[PDB]
């Protein structure tokens, strides 16, 4: 048995029901479980991953020991993409994780 | 509803959760793992439907001799075989579904 | 109140008459499936109606993704029990959940 | 493919001995092994098979050409009169008189 754990942020927590049903979400947990790297990394975010599952797009981050942090969830076109400044910030933040896990 | 604000908030929440200073909603999920079945459980499954090795093996899409090899412990059934057997075991009605297939 | 010889006699003259085509008797026609067959296309469609990747679905069938892909491209033919499960989940989608929680 | 023809006697008494499930099963068993019931000596081809579950049951049938089972009568493991030799003789007479005409 390979066990995996999914930690929902409060944002993802409150907005999950409005988009993804329990079944679709269970399927999502399975799919992401078998392939942790399934979501492709956002350029310049240093390890932030994003996946589109059709209720479309999800931002998540992969930790050590098969732990997944589910950050936020929304539709295909909803909010504007992160500009390079924001990307630099996100990566800089992520380096605390990369440094702490080392 | 801005994206960067939510990402930042979620990420500092995540940092604090890793630190252990915060509780978040979390799901523990485990795999299907592997299945295994004893020969005596197999013969018990066949005996509970009161059918011969021939008929049973027909439903399992296999030869009677193969089924015998399983039941006598002379052989180990493949993955889909064990799956199917377990399925029939826990859900007997399945055996009828397979019949009418 | 019930005699064997009389019954066998009546039933045998009945049988004779039915063979002559001079009588109609309640009749059960039964043919057994010699073998089940499934096309690659069918395997793909089955996997697709559940909205599943090769990996997850293959895990459910307790086989490798490589193997399932080999069935799907026709480089290999699934065994008898395999085809049985596949046909089973094709007709009765309920069974895949059973398999999952097995 | 094979065929099960019932005599009116068998049709009448079938429900009280075989339920539809164990009857279907009986047909399957008999289909895999048509000669499963052993011939009664001196009856000219009459076969008798015992079916178990409580008490057992006895089915008298005759296996014809082209794989068609003539189901004559059915009753309990508390057995009716084992046929007098004269009765067996008369039966074989009818069977041979049937066979010679072909």
């Amino acid at each position: 048995h390979m066990k995996s754990v999914f930690v929902e942020s409060t944002i993802f927590e409150k907005y999950r029901d409005e988009y993804l049903s329990d079944e679709e979400y269970r399927l999502f947990q399975a799919e992401l479980m078998l392939n942790p790297k399934l979501g492709d990394v956002i350029q310049g975010t240093g390890g932030l991953r994003k996946i589109r599952v059709a209720s479309r797009i999800i931002y998540y981050f992969l930790d050590e020991k098969r732990r997944f942090y589910l950050l936020t969830i929304y539709g295909k076109n909803e909010m504007s993409d992160l500009n390079a400044n924001q990307r630099k910030q996100l990566m800089a933040f992520m380096e605390a994780w990369r440094n702490e896990q080392s | 509803r801005d994206l960067f604000a939510e990402l930042s908030s979620a990420l500092v929440e995540a940092k604090q959760h890793s630190e252990g200073k915060l509780t978040l909603k979390t799901h523990h999920v485990n795999d299907v793992g592997e299945l295994n079945i004893s020969p005596d459980e197999i013969v018990s499954i066949r005996e509970q439907f009161n059918m011969s090795r021939g008929v049973f093996a027909r439903l399992l899409h296999t030869s009677s001799r193969t089924l015998e090899n399983w039941e006598q412990g002379r052989s180990v059934p493949n993955g889909q075989a064990v799956t199917l057997l377990k399925l029939v075991q826990r859900h007997p009605e399945t055996l009828s579904h397979i019949a009418e297939l």
